[PDB]
């Protein structure tokens, strides 16, 4: 394969940069995410333009260029 | 280190948001919020729940049997009364520790130093005239200032806070940190006849335009469409989008045609939302905690939007 | 009012349910009735507490120690008593809230702040088919979804995030963070205050496997001997306990080792909030002697034999957790830490403002039009940000998901696989630790799904108390074996495949599914030289790095 640099935004505005090879399973980046941040896995929802992200998914399949950004969005559960 | 054990008990799950600094800046503030319809009415409740130091509500209108029959400051048939008086109960309920004062003179009325009291100044139902009076008079004085409305399923803040200066956390603490707003006159005129400008329309809500539309319906009849007079509204409303459109270079359906329906009176869930949001930049403003947002927010309603567009520079 | 003939007749038409009335819950009575929703029905289980004020708006001061379902109707009523409120104060797990019940309503809000009630909630809407929207907040940040019964997932389709569990070896023997000490010192004031639990024991583990190559005196028994003495307990706690546990040295050979206190010893040698200040040694250990004669006192005001229950808003109980986990920390070369912090990790409490809950409840009533007048297909999930993201969005409206086929919870006939020891595992922890916490049922009625249908567990009060001590294997349990478990109030039914294991980890007593030392280790280095063989030789599929 080749290489992407992907950005990764959070809800509170960080901003992780990470260079994945475009075969990659995503399911490898979430959980690079979440180790290199602090936070047990499904605590998470992962989203490229608008749209869910499941494990198995490929930055080929989902058709992903260079620079491109992924949103990550927690769930509350207070109240 | 000096709040009260009364006051750090109640203020407990915000202070574990926003410390005790930033506490002790809101507690120190005064505000002046002018008009007490649905969004004002929830900004009230939203600054008394935090604890500025204390807030003037300015109303000069009274109870119409127009407005809603419902509205939590004000108990039942309490037609003719004063707006911000009869507010000022359920209000000053929310938080003794906060100072709730009224004023009944009319915001046009007020001189320059009436301004100097307060850390920050927020608009609710002011025509343009009063919102760019006031704005002048915050930049003179070093004033932070707010304006907000509610329009039926849409709503909008905007915030001039000048040469702001504001502290942020560092995701692995504390950070300064500066950003620049500009005047409302800057904001509400762009020249969209520009080549930067036609660029980056292509990014700006439409919102924005149904800004100007509604500001011109309350410039030219002094109310904001209301409902039971719909169809007179909706015309005047087709009409007036047009000559606005004209005078800055835009294709007649770049804003829908179509908006008219949706625009009327005030939903009690948008005053809340825009409220929820306005009120948190004002307290963001004045603890100098976080950035706030680069001018305008502009909330739909219908499609569930809220976007944060920078326009004046 | 301001809505179309078909939506504001069907709003002073419906009845709708909004369970729990904090945060979230006043600001949408509110919203709800000021959009004109006549018919409400209003749910929690809860009193009002003075740290609620702060985003609570109905609740005043005077009205401390109220029901909160209550005083917000009286609340309501006084600014519009038009408005249709019934009022209950009770958990909406209590058997009264059956299906028959979810089925009056139109629409369902969530207004909830743990994930146990929402479970239920899912269940109940699912049962009485009725649309639900879900919602949460925290800080500056949440959300809001709508769950509809065929269209969309449901609130368990996806795994959410489980409560932090820690090893029973690290807490009794092994510490290493400030959380460790605090949930060393829960466990403590339950063992001597409240119900004691041996998953909950503080006392050194002699049994920890990285300390191998007559019993002892359990911390209850050594109280009761001791008629609850605050210095026989520091003591016993902060010296013996300790001295014990430098015998058990295969444990330091990297750590720094605890070090034993000594009452005496400790008292000889004798901004911000209050709480907020970390005070000395002698301090803590003070004030760990005066919270146990204070509780010891609560502990005789009870009636009936009955034990104490751990509130942070108690006093002397988060005096006792504070001044216990403190030590604890010190005795372990940590830092002590403030009652203010000591709080906030021992109560989970989550930072909340009013703005945030007011952003939510008003969502939350919009996205309630939509579902109302047939919109449902433009209804979303709606985030709130803190900043706006690339795209300059604030609130981020994004697509709703479709039901998850292998749901545990929505599905047809829905199904795990746990993986468990059927000789260690007794019914009782099937019931409780299995059914019950994990599966989140109320009640359960549980069988073997073998047409003699063996019973397990029976939801009827003293039916199955003679089973709860037995291990599974005295039923022929083993695996393959399949269990159902039912619970009839959720409506809801589960069969369980038991997947038998004998290699998980004495504390670890269950799962959902779905020399050599000197070679398998100096393996790893190269299929670790391996991996990245390939990798730098543009052919390996799976490759992220961070960068920055
Ligand atoms: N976020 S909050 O703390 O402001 N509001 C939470 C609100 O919800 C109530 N609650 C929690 N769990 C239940 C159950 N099981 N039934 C009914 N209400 C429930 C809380 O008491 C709290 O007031
Ligand atoms: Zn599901």
């Amino acid at each position: 394969g080749e290489y992407i640099k992907l950005k990764v935004i959070g809800q509170d505005s960080s901003e992780i940069h990470f260079k994945v090879k475009m075969t990659t399973h995503l399911k490898k980046l979430k959980e690079s995410y979440c180790q290199r941040q602090g936070v047990p896995m499904n605590s998470l929802r992962f989203l490229f333009e608008g749209q869910r992200i499941a494990d198995n998914h490929t930055p080929k399949e989902l058709g992903m260029e260079e620079e491109d950004v992924i949103e990550v969005y927690q769930e509350q559960c207070g109240g | 280190g000096g709040i009260s054990e009364e006051e750090a008990a109640q203020y407990d799950r915000q202070i574990r948001l926003w410390g005790l600094e930033a506490q002790k800046r809101l507690r120190a503030s005064r505000v002046l919020l002018v008009g007490l319809k649905g969004l004002g009415a929830e900004i009230a409740k939203n600054l008394i729940l935090a604890g500025v130091k204390g807030l003037t509500m300015l109303d000069h209108e009274q109870v119409t049997p127009e407005d809603p029959g419902a509205q939590f400051l004000i108990r039942t048939g309490s037609v003719g009364r004063n707006r911000a008086e009869a507010s000022l109960e359920r209000a000053q309920n929310l938080n003794p520790m906060v100072d709730v004062k009224v004023d009944t003179e009319d915001i046009e009325k007020k001189p320059e130093s009436f301004f100097t009291q307060f850390d920050a100044v927020c608009l609710t139902c002011c025509s343009r005239d009063v919102i760019v009076k006031v704005d002048q008079i915050c930049h003179k004085n070093s004033i932070k200032f707010f304006t907000g409305d509610v329009f039926g399923y849409h709503g909008y803040t905007f915030a001039n806070l000048g040469e702001h200066e504001f502290v942020e956390e560092k995701t692995k603490t504390m950070v300064k940190k500066k950003v620049v707003f500009c005047p409302v006159k800057e904001a509400l005129e762009v020249d969209w006849s520009s080549e930067k400008a036609k660029a980056a329309l292509k990014r700006t809500t439409s919102d924005y335009f149904l800004l100007q539309v509604l500001l011109k319906f309350r410039t030219d009849k002094g109310r904001d469409p209301s409902s039971d007079t719909y169809e007179e509204d909706s015309e005047l409303l087709l009409q007036i989008r047009n000559d606005v459109l004209d005078s800055l270079g835009i294709s007649p359906d770049l804003l829908p045609e179509d908006f008219v329906r949706y625009c009327f009176s005030e939903m009690a869930p948008v005053c809340a939302v825009v409220g929820g949001i306005l009120a948190q930049e004002i307290v963001k403003a004045l603890s100098q905690r976080d950035p706030p947002h680069n001018n305008f927010f502009f909330f739909d309603g219908m499609k569930g939007n809220g976007i944060v567009e920078c326009l004046g520079p | 009012r301001g809505l179309p003939r078909e939506l504001a007749e069907a709003v002073a038409g419906g009845r709708v349910l909004v369970v729990g009335a904090g945060g979230i819950g006043c600001e949408l009575l509110k919203n709800l009735v000021l959009t004109g929703f006549s018919h409400i029905d209003l749910i929690d289980l809860d009193t009002i507490d003075v740290s609620n004020l702060n985003r609570q708006f109905l609740f005043q001061k005077k009205h401390v120690g109220r029901s909160k379902a209550q005083v917000a109707k009286e609340s309501v009523l006084q600014f519009y008593p038009k408005a249709n409120i019934v009022a209950y104060h009770d958990s909406i797990m209590n058997p009264d809230y059956n299906v028959e019940f979810f089925r009056q309503f139109i629409l369902v809000m969530n207004a909830l702040d743990n994930r146990a009630a929402r479970n239920h909630v899912n269940r109940m809407c699912l049962a009485a088919d009725v649309p639900l929207i879900e919602s949460g907040t925290a800080g500056y940040l949440g959300q809001v979804t709508t769950i509809k019964k065929g269209v969309t997932e449901c609130y368990e389709c996806h795994p959410k995030p489980t409560q932090r569990t820690f090893p029973g070896c690290t807490i009794r023997n092994t510490p290493s963070e400030p959380i460790h000490c605090i949930v060393w010192a829960k466990y403590l004031f339950n063992q001597l205050f409240g119900e004691e639990d041996a998953d909950q024991e503080v006392s050194p583990d002699r049994a920890d496997p990285e300390a191998a190559w007559i019993k002892r005196i359990s911390t209850k028994e050594w109280a009761k001997s001791t008629g609850y003495d605050p210095v026989k307990l520091f003591t016993k706690l902060f010296k013996d306990d300790i001295r014990y546990l430098l015998t058990m040295d295969k444990l330091w050979r990297k750590r720094k080792p605890p070090v034993p206190l000594d009452w005496a010893e400790v008292q000889s040698q004798g901004l911000g909030l209050k709480d907020q200040q970390v005070l000395d040694v002698k301090s803590y250990a003070r004030l760990f002697s005066k919270s146990i004669e204070t509780l010891r006192v609560h502990l005789a005001e009870k009636g009936d034999g009955a034990e104490l229950i751990w509130d942070k808003d108690d006093p002397s109980a988060m005096d006792f957790v504070t001044s216990a986990a403190n030590l604890r920390m010190h005795i372990f070369s940590m830092n002590m830490k403030s009652r203010f912090d000591i709080k906030s990790m021992a109560g989970n409490i989550i930072p909340a403002i009013a703005t945030t809950n007011a952003v939510i409840a008003g969502l939350i009533v919009l996205e309630g039009l939509k579902i109302l007048s047939g919109k449902i297909d433009q209804c979303r999930t709606i985030f709130l940000n803190k900043q706006p993201n690339p795209r300059k969005k604030l609130l981020v409206p994004c697509a709703l998901d479709p039901p998850n086929p292998n749901c545990y919870v929505c599905a047809s006939k829905p199904e795990v696989t746990v993986r468990l020891n059927v000789h260690k595992v007794t019914v009782l922890t099937l019931q409780d630790k299995i059914v019950k916490e994990k599966f989140a049922m109320v009640a359960p009625d549980v069988q073997i799904e073998d047409g003699k249908g063996t019973i397990l567990i029976s939801s009827e009060e003293g039916e199955t108390e003679a089973n709860n001590h037995k291990k599974l294997s005295e039923f022929g349990i083993r695996n393959g074996s399949r269990l159902q478990a039912d619970d009839f109030l959720q409506d809801y039914t589960l069969l369980i495949n038991i997947l038998h294991s004998e290699d998980l980890g004495k504390d670890v007593e269950f799962e959902v599914v779905g020399e050599r030392s000197r070679k398998r280790k100096l393996d790893e280095k190269e299929n670790l030289s391996a991996k990245r063989s390939r990798i730098e030789q543009k052919e390996e599929l799976d490759d992220v790095i961070a960068l920055d």
